[PDB]
This record gives structure tokens, sequence and C-alpha cells, in this order.
């Protein structure tokens, strides 16, 4: 019944502004303040401020005064947060949430903000073959932007002993590797393929692992 | 500003056993007019919104299981899970609600205890394709070990190498509760071709001596 | 205010 529906993920350049929305339904919008909370990897949760649309009361964390603007449109039951002069420090998940901790506590689904100078870039995929009863192979997935990518092995049918590692950032571009472990008998006598998909560029790479 | 402190940063818990988590405030959160502590506990699981578990230090929010209990007063607070379940492996944050600005602790992540397991280590030369385009990434996988603490050391021609090494750690595996790690040494083709011997060494509590994997180009 | 909900301090 009660919902806080946030706007879609945002990807922007450093120095840009963004305005995130939070649409309330299933209750009377004016009855509860909307607080904004930043969830940034390795920086837990941080309170930004609130707007109380019923009495037009707005309060900011001092750190965000001059950086964030909170508004509300009562006619559309929507709260907004604008962030200006964006840097990579602003990359995070932003939540709107209702009221104080207690009975009315309720959260939006979150909006991801990525701030980067990089251009959308498909991955280059490089096969990893070795220089035991089991053998490990891999793929190196280099130079893509933005997240995410998905990696499968033989189209998902090689499901076991797969590890796809969190990407690391290098020159504004992401790189990761994926490993798969198969029986020695099956490789190289059978073909092993890593299948990389990058939704943002609509790209699929199928790279065969050659001994 | 009230400073909230949580320890430990993460905790390996035995499923089915009790866990206790601590939170400390730099200032008392006890309001003398109503005798309530303005302290809340939140759970967050990856890709999900925070969920309120506890407010006023000890009041359980609606739809929160009875195995969750908040206690304490003033500056010293505790969240207890009796008989922790796999679904409770998550990050727990305390938040003071006593004054603006609202401030949270840095969180306690619950991970699952299991038996110790040595890593499976494997090293990979750069692909001829990568070399043709002028690059040389040498990749080492340290797969399916427990516990999560591990040290990797690269050696080029017997000599320890620190620069150009990028490491990446998986979150705990949801099936077997192990950890994995990738260590990538990134060189230019020319740098790579100046040396002959590449070694990845992993030290883990499961052995006194390192697991050593190498190749010669 | 104490009327409208807010933190106590
Ligand atoms: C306090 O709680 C009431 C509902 O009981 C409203 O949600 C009000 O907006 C809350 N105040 C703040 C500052 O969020
Ligand atoms: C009432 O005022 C307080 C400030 O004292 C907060 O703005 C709160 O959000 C308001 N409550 C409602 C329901 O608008």
């Amino acid at each position: 019944q009660v919902q806080l529906q946030q706007s879609d993920a945002e990807l922007v350049k450093p120095g840009a502004s963004v305005k995130i929305s939070c649409k309330a339904s299933g209750y009377i919008f004016a009855d509860h303040a909307i607080h904004w909370v930043k969830r940034k990897p390795e920086q837990g949760l941080e309170w930004i401020g609130y707007i109380s649309p019923g009495n037009d009361d707005i309060k900011y964390n001092e750190k965000f005064k001059g950086k964030a603007t909170l508004t509300a449109d009562k006619s559309s039951s929507t709260a907004y947060m604008q962030l200006n002069s964006l840097t990579s420090e602003d990359s995070a998940v932003y939540f709107c949430k209702r009221s104080l901790p207690g009975t009315f506590d309720y959260w939006g689904q979150g909006t991801t903000l990525t701030v980067s100078s990089a251009k959308t870039t498909p991955p280059s995929v490089y096969p990893l073959a070795p220089g035991n009863s089991m053998v490990t192979l891999g793929c190196l997935v280099k130079g893509y932007f933005p997240e995410p990518v998905t990696v499968t092995w033989n189209s998902g049918s090689l499901s076991s002993g797969v590890h796809t590692f969190p990407a690391v950032l290098q020159s504004d571009l992401y790189t990761l590797s994926s490993s798969v472990t198969v029986p020695s008998s099956t490789w190289p006598s059978e073909t092993v393929t890593c299948n990389v998909a990058h939704p943002a560029s609509s790209t699929k790479v199928d790279k065969k692992i050659v001994p | 500003d009230i400073v909230m402190s949580q320890s430990p940063s993460s905790l390996a818990v035995s499923v089915g056993e009790k866990v206790t988590m601590s939170c400390k405030s730099s200032q008392s959160l006890l309001y003398s007019s109503d005798q309530k502590n303005y302290l809340a506990w939140y759970q967050q699981k990856p890709g999900q919104s925070p969920k309120l578990l506890i407010y006023w230090a000890s009041t359980r929010e609606s739809g929160v299981p009875d195995r969750f209990t908040g206690s304490g007063s003033g500056t010293d607070f505790t969240l207890t899970i009796s008989s922790v379940k796999a679904e409770d492996l998550a990050v727990y944050y305390c938040q003071q609600c006593y004054s603006y600005p609202f401030t949270f602790g840095s969180g306690t992540k619950l991970e699952r205890k299991r038996a110790d397991a040595a890593p499976t280590v494997s090293i990979f030369p750069p692909s001829s394709e990568q070399l043709t385009s002028g690059g040389a990434s040498v990749v080492c996988f340290l797969n399916n070990f427990y516990p999560k603490d591990i040290n990797v050391k690269w050696k080029i021609d017997g000599s320890e190498r620190q620069n150009g090494v990028l490491n990446s750690w998986t979150d705990q595996d949801s099936k077997d509760s192990t950890y994995s790690m990738s260590s990538t040494l990134t060189l230019t083709k020319d740098e790579y071709e100046r040396h002959n011997s590449y070694t990845c060494e992993a030290t883990h509590k499961t052995s006194t001596s390192p697991i050593v994997k190498s190749f010669n180009r | 205010a104490p009327g409208s909900t807010a933190p106590p301090a």
C-alpha cells in the first residue's frame, strides 16, 4: 500500500548536477517528513536532511548546506533532492525515507548515482589459459564502463567452480577476472567459452579459451 | 555532532548461536523527560533498503522477529540476535535520533563461520591477444579459502614486486561460505618481456609455508 | 515542538 518510488539510476560527469525524485503513495504525503540518506560503499549511512511538506519545514546536515537542495511538490506527492558540483565522492545509493525511526519508518528502493568522466565503453575480453584432476581457466575483462557486466561459462551450463571478482577501477575504466574450474579430462578436449555481457553498451563477448 | 561507534567491523558467527553487537555514543541518548533512549538499529542486506529493527533502544519494530532484542541505556547499547539464521547475515547499523544531525555507526557485518579451508591457487600468463595490443596482465586466483584473511606476494625473477598489483575479494560465498581473491599484476608488454620468472605466493593460516605458483615466459 | 514530531534535543 505505502510506497516511496524513487527515480532511476543516474550516471553523470563530474561538475554536473542531478535531481532525484521520491514519489509517495498509499498515504497522505503532507502527514510525514521525507528524509534523505546516503549509502556509499565503506562509508555506511549518512543523513542529508529532511523536507516536511505539510509545514514546509526543511533541515540540512551542515555538510550538505550549499551542496544539496530539498524540495517537494504537494500536487504530485513527490519529494526531490538536487545535488550540485558532483564528484566521485557523491557516487552512492541515495534513499528517501519517511518520518523518524519508529512506527512510520518506511524507505524508498534507492537511487544509484555514479559520477565519472568515463565514456560508456564495451569490455575487451582476454582468455586465461595455464602456462591435477581439476583445471582452472579464466577470462580477463578489461576497460569497460559503466558497471555492471555479467560473466557466464558455456552459456550458464558450466555453473560450478565459477568466481567472478568485483571489478576494480583503472584509468576511469573497470577491469575484472572470472575463473572456472573443470575436470582435466574435459579440457582442452572440450571447448570452454566465457560469455561476457555489458548491458550499457548492449554488448556480448564470447571468448573461447584456447590452450 | 554525536559520534556513534560500532564494534567489531565484522564478525564470523555460528548459525544457530546467539550474537551480540555493540554500539557506543559520544553523548548520552537518554532523554530525562520521557526516560527514552533515542537509539535505533537498522539491518541492511545488499541491494536492499535499510530495515528498522529496534527503536527507543529496546522497542521492536512491527514485523521484526522475536530473536532480535535491543538493550542498554545512555551511551552503551547492544543488539542481540538469539539463534542467528542465514537470512540474518547482513550489516547492522545503530543510529542516534536524539539530535540533528542524525548520525549512524559504521556498521557490523555478520558473516558465517565454517571450517578452515586452504586456497586453490593458480597463475596465468598474459594472453597472446593482450600482448599483441601491448599489455601484460598476469593473474593469480586464490579460490575457496576460509577464513578470509590472506596475504599474496608477487615475485619477478625471484624478486618481490609491489607496484602494478590490483587485488579483488569476493563477498562470502552463499553456498559454501568460503572467500576467494584475485591478484593481478599489470605490466606493459615491454616490462613483462624483460623478465623470465613470475611467481604468486599465498600465505594463509591453513599452512606454515606459502602456496607457490609460478611460470617462466 | 513538542507538538510536531522531532528529536528531543
Ligand atoms: C515525526 O513523526 C510524524 C508522524 O508521527 C511525522 O512523520 C513527522 O513528519 C515526523 N517528524 C520528522 C522530523 O520526520
Ligand atoms: C511538525 O514540525 C516538526 C518541526 O518541529 C517537523 O517539521 C515535522 O515533520 C512536522 N510534522 C508534520 C506532520 O508535518
